[PDB]
């Protein structure tokens, strides 16, 4: 019942089911006339910002507000970056120092298993903005 | 919870250990009286829990197997939580003697802890949600369920 | 069955079980001839 | 004095009844010999013993 499966689990029911194409089937029927695109002012180069639909930014957004982005790279683990809270999850984590190795061992899993940090007394509050600093 | 008061021992109680399905309440009185229109099958104004040891909670019930198979449910107040109400599942019947009977039980963490949870911000798998908008236009929903 | 719901005036522990065997799959039969499978089996 | 004897469960004697420990979570002791350093401890069960 680990944090960090508890996450797969979360990222397998809403895993891609498939990509956004934006390629118009109708791309193909587009030029041809002249008379027809510039009688409609069809001229120049157009710059079309697209953007996901609201209720899968709203999704998204959540998730990853909550459990933090994937990184998939070797670091130190950023611990206390934002203000409120900061998820960190690890694959065979290093911890050293000073501690028996036995509770040194344990302390690995800890991270290994993923763990929330919070930084501020509502612990569970996650409706805060939680920003850098 | 080690002594009781008020003790009613309920039958007709349709949710079980499985916690799938429970009864919601709105208030803290609405619960308690839906929980008092039950069919009483015993009564107690005291009760010394005596069942802690191993784990197995029990109250002594002065009736025999017979009669008492009808039992679903135990609700009990506490000296020291006020008024407070205590709600435990019936979970097994065990011989005593013939004339008086052992009603083991299981404190029910949803009914009575119910309105001392608050739920913060959570992933939720599944859940029912508003339909129509005011107009009659079906709200937007459009999470691809994977369905045939 | 899948999470099926089955009530009635029974302990709840012998009702999860009943729920638990429809879950599980299970053939009723209603001629005394259990396990002939080759008939028609048709309605009614 | 602790006395969770057994290698994996300690614990200690509180003389208090039960019904009054539920509200226990957590525990923090120093030791004379580390020092002053403060130890700090889940609740993870409770056990009768009269």
């Amino acid at each position: 019942s680990t944090a960090g499966n508890a996450v797969l689990q979360m990222q397998a029911m809403q895993a891609k089911q498939a990509d956004i194409a934006n390629i118009p089937p109708q791309l193909t029927k587009m030029g041809g006339n002249t008379a027809f695109d510039y009688g409609n002012g069809y001229r120049g180069v157009y710059v079309i910002k697209k953007q996901l639909k609201a209720e899968y930014r709203r999704s998204l957004s959540s998730f990853f507000h909550k459990y933090g982005y994937k990184i998939n790279r070797v670091k130190k683990p950023n611990l206390r970056t934002r203000k409120a809270f900061n998820y960190v999850q690890t694959k065979d984590c290093f911890i050293s120092g000073d501690i028996n190795n036995n509770d040194l061992q344990e302390i690995r899993t800890i991270f290994d298993n993923g763990i929330t940090l919070w930084h501020t007394d509502n612990i569970g509050n996650y409706s805060v903005e939680n920003e850098l600093r | 919870p080690l002594s009781g008061t008020n003790v009613r021992i309920l039958a007709d109680v349709p949710f079980s250990n499985d916690y799938k399905n429970t009864r919601w309440f709105t208030s803290s009185s609405n619960q308690y009286n839906w929980f008092n229109s039950k069919s009483r099958v015993y009564e107690m104004s005291k009760v010394t829990f005596m069942g802690f040891r191993e784990n197995k909670p029990y109250v002594s019930v002065s009736l025999p197997i017979d009669k008492l198979y009808s039992a679903s449910y135990i609700m009990f107040q506490n000296a020291d939580y006020g008024n407070k109400w205590f709600y435990a599942f019936v979970t097994e019947l065990e011989f005593k003697n013939s004339a008086v009977t052992y009603v083991h039980f299981e404190i029910d963490v949803l009914q009575t802890w119910m309105f001392d949870i608050k739920f913060q911000e959570s992933f939720i798998v599944r859940e029912h949600v508003k339909l129509w908008n005011d107009d009659g236009t079906p709200t937007i929903n459009t999470i691809d369920e994977g369905l045939s």
